[PDB]
RNA sequence: AAGGUAAGUAUCGUUCCA
């Protein structure tokens, strides 16, 4: 965690975007989600799919 | 055994002797607030801050 | 006198020195415990 | 107070909606039972506004018996039972076809006056009414109970409850 | 109603059976139609209140969509904000 | 006139406890 | 965590209704053992909601983790 | 300022002293649209007003005890009859007690 | 400010410094001046008033109580038969004292005590003590001093009047007392210093800020009642506008499932009902309570939002048997009246 | 000076008098209803009871063989168009408030609010500006149109 | 006799004094 935070403070990777779910959809992005709700839910579902894909292909890479 | 005393008559007579709502509110800053009448008011015993 | 229903005695009532001293001490400890208490709190304690 | 206890020891509503390619899903209109005296009560704050509401409505919707019934419940809860009696006796002529109103009037009227109400309800509802048994145990004498059952046996004697009450009568 | 309908039928087909109500579109056409409806709502607000839509930031865009809009009828009640406390002049 | 409280000793000639409280 | 802190220390409607103390409305002194404890508009005919102010659940008393461990 | 009840801004302080109120504290003026008008409280020329003392607002123990005996006798007579008449009591009967 | 302290009451000193901040004093004096300047501008021809002048004076004249000076001055188009010095409630001045061109008015403010809250005596006393003065500068012997008591919201005026001036001052002051931005903000500050409010009870209002917490796992009912009583009105091109009542529809929308319960409101229910607004108010409440009693307990709504504030009241009576159901009003002009279109 | 005569108001006295008046009204109503409702052989005959039951059973055998409106519309006549139909809803009014009914259209009302806001931003018979706050434009509607 | 000093930033005058 400290190594990651130091790297982000350097800026080698972007600052971690807040992990958001369906329950957090209107808590985090709701004000920006009123104008284009379907785009915002598509973006949060894309983030969910990216997290799940990272997990699944991490398992696949670790697969024997 | 319930409360063994009553103060409704005592407060009634205190208001009567003090001059009533206007006889007491004349001493206060009520007229400065300029409410049309003293009904429909509540005291905020605690400020939110 | 319940057997005869006649006024036969007379009970003079009084508040003893202990109760007066206790009430005075209560008022004293109300007053001394007023470093920051509101006027309403002091008067509520007094009425009680 | 419990007569065995000594010093040392709600808003009814007739309507009812049934659930269940067509978007239109109409539902049947169901009428409900009557409401008796509930153990739960007094869940009201700021009475001086609620009484005003019920007052306004008892002329705004004078043909809604549960308005009068809720007024009775509210005024009986807050220590004004006599005015509740008066208001129920006033409103019973506005919805005289409702069993619940007459039942509330019977339960909110003491002594012989209660009889005067229950002997009057049958005048408006003489066909297959539970009010007959309310008269039956509202009075005192078994002979009067027999007469009440016979009157029930004289006006719509098709009630199994009426027959059961009258059969086991001397 | 009318321009809203025209936006709601971007395709000439615009299939709508009596089983459902709104036109049958998939996700991306929903994106496009929602963007169009947002633009329509901001355009109507700008026409009504004579303010360019771009200046309306996202917060007041949400306020407009939901039903928030404020006015300033008590504009002279700003007193809470060589001393200029009698310099103000009277104009007939 | 003054706000100081006067002892009602000797002020009880014509008053009772239950009077003016029914 | 901050949301739960704001919920625990937030003004429950029954609490906020008790702070309001009406005006020019004498009330019988409740709680004989200690007067100056008036509920104000809570249960008062002056103003407030027609329905009774329902009790909240976030303010329910709770025991500590170590004390529950002792239990 | 002291003996005014709590919701009227005062402290609602109870008293048992002979507290006189000067007749300069019972006068109030209101400005109607036509013009200012003034009022007193003792509008007939009478004695000086006096704060009511708690002494006159608490029933003596003697009266309370004799009334307790009488009232409980009334309640007993009003309950044993209710047994025979078969009804529960009510606020209407016991309001007088 | 002009408030006088008969003793150092530090809490009162702090309170009055807080109340009269932002130079409310000088600002309140100027606000009283200019809007009182305005009323004479409208009725200047009707009173032979050539011009009205608000001369630039010392900014601290508002609370300079020792001396005084004129601030509003009327230059007359022709000579006026000025009346004697008299109070604002007087009606006996036969208006024959003298003749003048210049006519000043002085406005002085006061925060009166309890004993000394006689505003008219204040006004006359310092009219006499400012005209019979060697330090006060009044351009003409004629004039009237107007006294304002803020602590008791009293107003009086004593001095010289020209024909029609006194009733005009009466009406203008009656209006200025009931409405003035400076006096209104002073009243608001006094109210928030005592924390004494009129009505404005606290309820959870659906608004743009707490709009997020709506999206929760608890089912909510949006009771919309705008479309209950409605008449199709249309003004034909040539014929007179004509109306025809039509049916209404209650909205019991549920964001969780979308099931918009809708009770069609026949025109026959309004069989010449005099008070139709209240009938429409409790007809929706009847159906919403019926529907609540209809749904099973797990499907019973735990929160009912309402579009129009009038509907907040009836539900609480028809929801009197459901104390656990929170009925929240909405400040949000939430578009459900158009759902019927 | 001389203080004029006027009663003193006492919230306890007012409340107690109101309650006592209500109790007297209830007493009068109960006394009236006692008169209203107080004006109302075969009692214990079982054989005659059976006979009456038999005759009741046999009796069935013997009997076997909207233009009208006076509402007001809070709008101007000019606010309506021609050659088109408009829907007219009802304005929000409290149940306790006994003001007259007001029918308005939400779209025209919103347009009026928008133009009022525009005009009030554009500004940035005795004392009228402050009288309009201390003190709308509608028409009586009768016989289906004025 | 009190328990009643708001703390400040400015130019200007004066005066002793270094």
């Amino acid at each position: 965690q400290k190594e990651l935070q130091e790297k982000v403070r350097l800026g080698l990777m972007p600052p971690p975007e807040p992990k958001v779910r369906i329950s957090n959809l209107m808590r985090v992005l709701g004000t920006e989600a009123v104008q284009d709700p379907t785009k915002v839910e598509a973006h949060v579902r894309a983030q969910m799919a990216k997290r799940q894909k990272a997990h699944e292909e991490a398992n696949a890479a670790r697969k024997l | 055994d319930g409360k063994l005393w009553n103060l409704n008559n005592y407060r009634t007579d205190m208001i009567q002797a003090l001059g009533g709502v206007e006889g007491i509110l004349e001493h206060t800053l009520f007229k400065g607030t300029y409410f049309p009448t003293w009904e429909g008011l509540f005291w905020e015993k605690a400020s939110g801050f | 006198n319940e057997v005869t229903k006649e006024r036969t005695a007379q009970c003079f009532l009084r508040v003893d020195d202990e109760s007066m001293q206790r009430f005075h001490n209560r008022v004293r400890q109300i007053l001394m415990a007023s470093g920051s208490t509101t006027f309403t709190k002091i008067v509520n304690k007094w009425n009680t | 107070v419990d007569p065995r206890q000594t010093q040392f020891g709600r808003n009814t509503l007739m309507d009812m909606r049934l659930s269940q390619q067509t978007v239109v899903d109409p539902k049947g209109y169901l009428t409900d039972l009557n409401s008796m005296i509930p153990t739960h009560g007094g869940d009201i704050n700021d009475i001086k506004k609620a009484r005003l509401l019920l007052k306004s409505v008892r002329e705004t919707n004078p043909h809604h018996p549960p308005a009068w019934i809720a007024s009775a419940r509210l005024e009986e809860v807050t220590g004004k039972l006599q005015v509740a009696r008066n208001l129920i006796m006033k409103g019973t002529e506005m919805c005289p076809k409702s069993e619940d109103v007459w039942l509330e009037a019977a339960r909110l009227q003491p002594g012989d006056t209660a009889k005067a109400v229950v002997a009057q309800a049958v005048r408006h509802l003489p066909q297959s009414v539970r009010i007959y048994i309310r008269a039956a145990e509202l009075e005192t004498d078994i002979r009067a109970k027999k007469r009440v059952l016979r009157k029930a046996l004289e006006h719509v004697p098709n009630s199994v409850r009426l027959w059961k009450a009258a059969v086991e009568l001397e | 109603n009318d321009r809203a309908k025209v936006i709601l039928k971007p395709d000439k087909t615009t299939i709508t059976e009596p089983h459902h109500i709104w036109p049958t579109l998939t996700d991306e056409e929903w994106i496009k139609v929602e963007v169009q409806l947002k633009d329509l709502i901001l355009a109507d607000y700008g026409k009504k209140n004579n303010v360019n839509v771009a200046s309306l930031t996202q917060s007041e865009i949400r306020d407009i969509i939901l039903g928030m809009e404020i006015s300033a009828p008590s504009q002279q009640r700003q007193q809470i904000a060589t001393s200029n406390y009698e310099t103000q002049t009277f104009s007939s | 006139p003054t706000g100081e409280v006067l002892s009602l000793v000797g002020k009880l000639e014509g008053t009772r406890m239950g009077d003016k409280a029914q | 965590r901050y949301r739960k802190m704001k919920e625990r220390l937030g003004l429950t409607e029954i609490r906020k209704q008790a702070n309001r103390m009406s005006f020019g409305e004498i009330e019988e002194d409740a709680y004989q053992e200690d007067l100056g404890f008036s509920l104000g508009h809570l249960g008062k005919s002056g103003s407030g909601r027609v329905r009774q102010t329902q009790v909240n659940e976030a303010t329910k008393a709770r025991i500590s983790k170590t004390l529950q461990r002792t239990l | 300022v002291f003996y005014t009840p709590k919701e009227l801004g005062g402290l609602g302080m109870l008293s048992m002293g002979h507290v006189l109120i000067p007749q300069s504290d019972l006068r109030w003026s209101k400005q109607t649209d036509v013009g200012i008008t003034h009022f007193r409280s003792g509008m007939s020329h009478e004695e000086d007003q006096l704060i009511p003392n708690l002494y006159r607002y608490i029933q003596p123990w003697e009266s309370e005890f004799i009334d307790s005996q009488r009232v409980w006798a009334e309640y007993a007579l009003k309950r044993q009859e209710a047994i025979a008449q078969n009804r529960r009591l009510t606020l209407e009967d016991l309001e007088d007690s | 400010t002009g408030i006088f302290m008969h003793g150092k009451i530090p809490t009162l000193k702090i309170s009055l410094i807080q109340i009269f901040r932002a130079h409310l004093w000088q600002k309140i004096h100027e606000s009283i001046v200019m809007d009182l300047c305005q009323v004479f501008d409208q009725e200047l021809d009707a009173l032979e008033i050539e011009t009205v002048q608000k001369e630039t004076i010392h900014p601290r004249k508002s609370y300079k109580m020792n001396s005084s000076c004129a601030d509003i001055l009327l230059f007359a188009s022709y000579k006026w038969n000025v009346s004697r010095p008299s109070l604002l409630a007087d009606s006996k001045d036969v208006m024959d004292s003298t003749t003048t061109q210049k006519y000043w008015i002085d406005i002085q403010l006061r925060w009166g005590d309890y004993d000394s809250h006689d505003i008219e005596r204040y006004a006359r006393a310092k009219f006499l003590d400012y005209t019979t003065d060697n330090m006060s500068i009044y351009p003409s012997p004629t004039g009237v001093l107007i006294a304002i008591d803020l602590a008791y919201n009293l107003h009086s005026a004593y001095g010289n009047w020209f024909p029609g001036s006194k009733p005009l001052i009466q009406q203008a002051m009656a209006k200025i007392m009931k409405a003035n931005p400076a006096l209104y903000v002073l009243r608001e500050r006094i109210r928030k210093g005592l924390q004494l409010y009129s009505s404005e009870p606290t309820e959870p209002y659906l608004s743009s800020q707490n709009y997020g917490e709506l999206f929760s796992n608890q089912i909510i009912w949006f009771v919309d009642d705008t479309n209950v009583y409605r008449v199709t009105i249309h003004k034909t091109f040539e014929g007179n506008l004509t109306t025809k009542p039509i049916n209404g529809a209650i909205f019991i929308f549920n964001p969780r499932t979308g099931q918009l319960f809708l009770k069609i409101i026949h025109t026959s229910v309004w069989a010449g009902q005099k008070r139709l607004g209240q009938l429409a108010k409790w007809k929706t409440a009847e159906e919403v309570a019926a529907l609540i009693r209809s749904l099973p307990v797990e499907e019973q709504p735990k929160q009912i939002i309402v579009t129009r504030k009038g509907m907040l009241d009836p539900l609480e009576v028809h929801l009197l048997d459901f104390p656990n159901i929170v009925i929240k009003g909405s400040e949000l002009q939430l578009p459900f009246q158009a759902c019927l279109k | 000076e001389e203080p004029v005569t006027a009663d003193v108001i006492n919230p306890m006295a007012l409340r107690q008098r109101e309650e006592l008046r209500e109790k007297l009204a209830a007493a009068k109503e109960k006394r009236l209803l006692n008169q209203k409702l107080g004006k109302i052989p075969w009692l214990d005959d079982t054989a005659a009871w059976i006979e009456r039951s038999r005759q009741l059973q046999k009796e069935k055998d013997l009997a076997e063989k909207r233009d009208l409106q006076g509402l007001t519309v809070e709008h101007a006549i000019d606010s309506f168009r021609e050659g088109e139909t408009m829907i007219l809803t009802l304005k929000d009014k409290g149940v306790l408030q006994e003001e007259e009914d007001v029918l308005v259209n939400v779209n025209l009302v919103d347009k009026e609010r928008a133009e009022k806001n525009v005009e009030l931003r554009k500004k940035k018979a005795q004392q009228k500006p402050r009288s309009i706050l201390s003190k709308p434009h509608s028409f009586r509607l009768e016989q289906g149109g004025t």
